[PDB]
């Protein structure tokens, strides 16, 4: 639901779906929403980072969960983070979201 | 850069109808998938629906049991979301989203199962209030 | 659909006129006459196929007529 | 590029005039023209639009009858008279009815009864004429070579791309040139007027659905009709076949309408082309064109580039098209600027002997950056083979195996030729028509035999044709003459035309 | 109306499918098969009217088939 | 109309089977919908008029 | 008849067969066919989809 | 396989054909047949149901 | 096992197709449920084991 | 269901053993031997049906063997 961090440190936000084909996390996408701002995507296809998004953000995935890692935390980083993936072949679903302070 | 602009959001009574619109410019609108997502006040993001380039394929989430109807006009670069029988649970900000990752498939038509995606281009969202 | 079996097969017979009676005769006659008036070359080919079949003259003329009636309906 | 996956494409390999090569393009497939020293060009017809058609003879397929009226004459009088009879918006039918001493007219002869009803139409179909003008064919060209992987199916950027072109052809300007920057210019000389034999095809619309329709079938349809462009309230002709004047027990007439007549027209339109329409223009979905390709100003971009001396990688290894050709996508790691890609098909890596054919061109990598991507397709030999890329000790190699044998390839080529002839007539004799004396005589005798076969037969559709095919097969088997040869050939023609499907 | 000439007579030929292509085969076969299945006795009547006509065996079987086609359409 | 039997069983249109009670279901679902396809790369569904 | 919200699916050159979740409904007409795919549509292989 | 709550419905010798409301579901197997009826079970006429 | 295709297509059992998403649907409804008839309008449904 | 086509038709041929390589020969022979043991008189009926067909002795013995193989599988 929430994670706390200090400037300069690294924080990892996890995303887990229960019993979904053990495939899903290959396609999980990570989105950032700062307070009062339009959502911005930081990660797609599980681990690929778009151009323009800082190299500070990184992503990892397994057969059971996905993880988003932010090293060298900055005061900007405080925001809501959402993971999203396929519920079925024709659907999309966003996670519960984590508020990073 | 591409800019998406929502329109049509406003106060309406429970059970009313409402037509949201989305104006796009600056890219090949006729070739990208489009999405409607929502976020309730003080709540998280909730995916609503998606449509193809031509409008052949339309996918809706489970909470919309046929209440919503997504459509588009590529010649006008316009997206539409018809809404019928509104309730209070749907009062929220609706974001119009462009799907460019599919644009692998520059046609934006073939709706493969579990195709790669990630939503980076969002509109500012329009507020709908069912009160 | 496409088939829609005609009901004149089971014509209900009574003193009162049926649903579409005044049209049957010219119905079939007109269909065949129009189809032939469009494509005469098939009249020639049917004459030839009839002539190459059938020993006597009567069988040849009957073959001509039956081909000229089968082809318009593609039955 | 633009042709790779189409699965209905054929190669027009060969150019024996040093120049133009005739080619016939269809909506279904696409043609890849490859010459001796000229880059492999891919051509495809995309859409044919028709605009501002004139309107002729619209039909009314849903009638409505407003108000009935009737008049009876008490047998020894004149004739039953209604003033409505003179109005041409009303249907009037005259019959005989039993009268006398019950109805108040003293006699027992038959009397005259006239019934009239107002005819008011509902939604209805329009036929329009396709003149040779205002018909525009859109032809897309693309070129093999340095193309990326995705660029085979991209949407726009034609003017920027420098390897793809779009040509519009109308009978006002049949001849055009596609300017491919760096490759020169490819000339297309086409005959639009004789494409699909328009001036026999009307454009038919009912309600947001549009077809092509033969002039004879349209002129022979029984329904209410009025010629010319419509407006206001029309004057319907033949205001019958939608109105039924049925008779009661010799004492009345009742007037009924036949409902909506639309499914009957839909199933009557069996075997007609579909079409789609946006705005005034309507874009057909099937046709064919005959364009000769003046390739006298095509150059080769790659020549006079030194070979690349770096290492190559396989991003997605190889794909195999339906026709057997192999598509490879190579990634270049070094930075040598634009340079040739050394690629070939080999067996016995000890002595690399070129086997097979490389149908792309002089492969090049255009960009000069760290990592570049290119795509090339090659035609393998029927045995097992190796795809070799690179020069020495860094040459990436792949194993590739093709199934067919040359006899199977020749058989499939003859089958493709047969289907093309069955579809196109003599214009199939004009497919790769470099142009000689044997080809012209073939086309001439095919014209004559086709005219005869279309005049005699050609009023049949998949069942009359199959039946007459079997009947002529038998009668030719057992007639005992040279007419056996005549009839067996007629059977072959008809039955192939059938089982092409 | 009743007649409505079919367009498959002028089947427009090209690579793309036509309006109703998937239906022609089973269309005609289904019409004939259903009509014969409804009225079996006409099979016997047609056999007799064939056997009385035509010398050889092949001519008589051709007659039987042509009658059994021309009747279900009442062509 | 009065309509014979054996004309009201071999007629090719989508047919229900009696009492329309809740949600309708038609057994044929055929002869009323035409599944054309474009040149090998699409599909389109139309209804008869 | 009257028709409604069309939908479609397609799953490759070498995978199984397409399956919409609206095929498990007795109100939808569904047809299955083959389409040309590969190198221009998203899936690397060239058979019929 | 595994089976579950069966159900059934019958009709009068003349009344038409049976239709259960669970036939419009793509998770149920349904078979239709003819049953002897009349004056004993509840519907007066003696044909097959 | 390694099975030869054309033996994993001519097999008579309820067959899904590819994507397992939610509540599955088998397009067979035959060869695994036996609808055995009784007498005097009695019908019974069994599964094969 | 009932049919379940046997896979030994497409026997994957390779140096290693297959799934059930111990049972094929004994399988078919056991089925035939058991069925003939249970119902003998059909040997007499097959002898008669074979003897009525076929001129020479070789054809008659071949027909007998083929009947006795085609009956136990009810093929």
């Amino acid at each position: 639901v929430s994670v706390s961090g200090s400037p300069g440190q690294s924080i990892t936000i996890s995303c887990t779906g229960t019993s979904s084909n053990a495939d899903t996390y290959n396609l999980v996408s990570w989105y950032q929403q700062r307070p009062g701002k339009a959502p911005k995507l930081m990660i797609y296809e599980g681990t690929k980072r778009p151009s323009g998004v800082s190299n500070r953000f990184s992503a990892s995935k397994s057969a059971t969960a996905a993880s988003l890692t932010i090293s060298g935390l900055q005061p900007e980083d405080e925001a809501d983070y959402y993971c999203c993936s396929y519920a079925t072949s024709r659907t999309l679903v966003f996670g519960g979201g984590t508020k990073l302070t | 850069e591409v800019q998406l602009v929502e329109s049509g959001g406003g106060l309406v009574r429970p059970g009313g109808s409402l037509r949201l619109s989305c104006a796009a410019s600056g890219f090949s609108y006729s070739n990208h998938w489009m999405h409607w997502v929502r976020q309730a006040p003080g709540k998280g993001l909730v995916w609503v629906s998606r449509i193809n380039s031509d409008g052949s394929t339309r996918n809706y989430a489970d909470f919309v049991k046929g209440r919503f109807t997504i459509s588009r006009d590529n010649a006008e670069n316009t997206l539409y979301l018809e809404m019928n029988s509104l309730t209070a649970d749907d009062t929220a900000v609706y974001y119009c989203v462009r799907d460019g990752v599919r644009f692998y498939d520059s046609t934006g038509y073939y709706p493969d199962s579990f195709f790669k995606y990630g939503m980076d281009v969002w509109g500012q969202g329009t507020t709908v209030t069912v009160s | 659909a496409v088939t829609l079996p005609s009901h004149s097969t089971r014509k209900l017979q009574t003193r009162s006129q049926t649903w579409l009676e005044s049209r049957e005769y010219t119905k079939h006659l007109i269909r065949v006459e129009n189809w032939i008036f469009r494509n005469p070359g098939f009249a020639l080919a049917a004459a030839a196929i009839a002539w190459l079949l059938g020993s006597s003259t009567s069988q040849k003329v009957i073959y001509l007529v039956m081909i000229l009636l089968i082809a318009p309906a593609y039955s | 590029i633009r042709c790779i996956g189409v699965s209905n494409r054929d190669f027009v390999e060969g150019m024996s005039g040093g120049t133009w090569v005739d080619v016939v393009l269809e909506h279904g497939g696409c043609v890849t023209v490859m010459a001796q020293d000229k880059p492999t060009v891919d051509i495809e017809l995309v859409t044919t639009t028709v605009s501002n058609m004139a309107e002729v003879r619209s039909y009314c397929y849903e009638a409505s009858i407003s108000d009935m009226a009737s008049d009876s004459r008490c047998p020894t009088q004149g004739e039953a008279y209604l003033d409505k009879q003179s109005d041409t918006q009303y249907v009037c039918k005259r019959t005989l009815v039993d009268r006398g001493w019950g109805n108040g007219c003293g006699l027992f002869g038959k009397g005259s009864l006239v019934t009239c009803a107002k005819f008011a139409c509902s939604k209805k179909m329009t036929g329009k004429s396709i003149q040779p003008e205002n018909l525009e064919y859109r032809i897309m060209l693309s070129v093999h070579g340095s193309q990326h992987s995705g660029m085979i199916v991209n949407d726009t950027g034609h003017e920027t791309d420098e390897n793809r072109a779009k040509v519009e052809i109308t009978p006002n300007s049949p001849r055009a040139e596609a300017t491919l920057g760096g490759f020169g210019s490819l000339g297309l000389d086409c005959e639009p007027r004789t494409g699909l034999d328009f001036s026999d095809l009307y454009y038919l619309t009912m309600n947001n659905k549009h077809w092509l329709v033969h002039k004879e079938w349209f002129h022979d349809i029984p329904l209410p009709w009025h010629a010319g462009a419509d407006t206001g309230t029309p004057h319907w002709n033949n205001k019958e076949a939608l109105v039924e004047f049925k008779d009661a027990h010799a004492k009345r007439q009742t007037v009924v309408v036949l409902g909506s007549q639309e499914g009957a027209v839909h199933t009557a339109l069996a075997g007609a082309l579909e079409a789609e329409m946006d705005g005034a223009k309507g874009r057909l979905s099937s046709g064919h064109l005959k364009c000769r390709l003046k390739m006298d100003k095509l150059r080769l971009k790659g020549v006079s580039y030194s070979l690349c001396t770096a290492a190559f990688t396989f991003t997605k290894i190889p794909a195999e098209t339906l026709h057997g050709t192999v598509t490879v996508e190579v990634q270049y790691a070094g930075t040598d600027g634009p340079c040739k890609v050394p690629a070939q098909m080999a067996v016995d890596m000890q002595t690399l002997t070129p086997v097979g054919r490389l149908i792309t061109a002089n492969p090049v990598i255009t960009e000069s950056t760290e990592n570049s991507k290119m795509m090339l397709e090659l035609d393998p030999p029927f045995g097992d083979s190796y795809i070799v890329i690179g020069v020495g000790e860094k040459k990436i190699t792949h194993h590739w195996h093709r199934s067919g044998s040359t006899i199977g390839k020749a058989f499939e080529a003859t089958v493709r030729g047969a289907k093309r002839m069955a579809v196109l007539g003599d214009t199939a004799w004009d497919f790769g028509s470099v142009g000689g004396a044997l080809n012209s005589l073939g086309k001439g005798i095919h014209q004559i035999f086709g005219a005869a076969f279309k005049s005699l037969f050609g009023g049949m559709s998949w069942f009359s044709q199959i039946l007459i095919g079997t009947l002529l097969m038998w009668l030719g088997l057992n007639t005992k003459n040279g007419s056996i040869s005549l009839m067996c050939l007629a059977l072959g023609g008809v039955l192939i035309f059938l089982s092409t499907a």
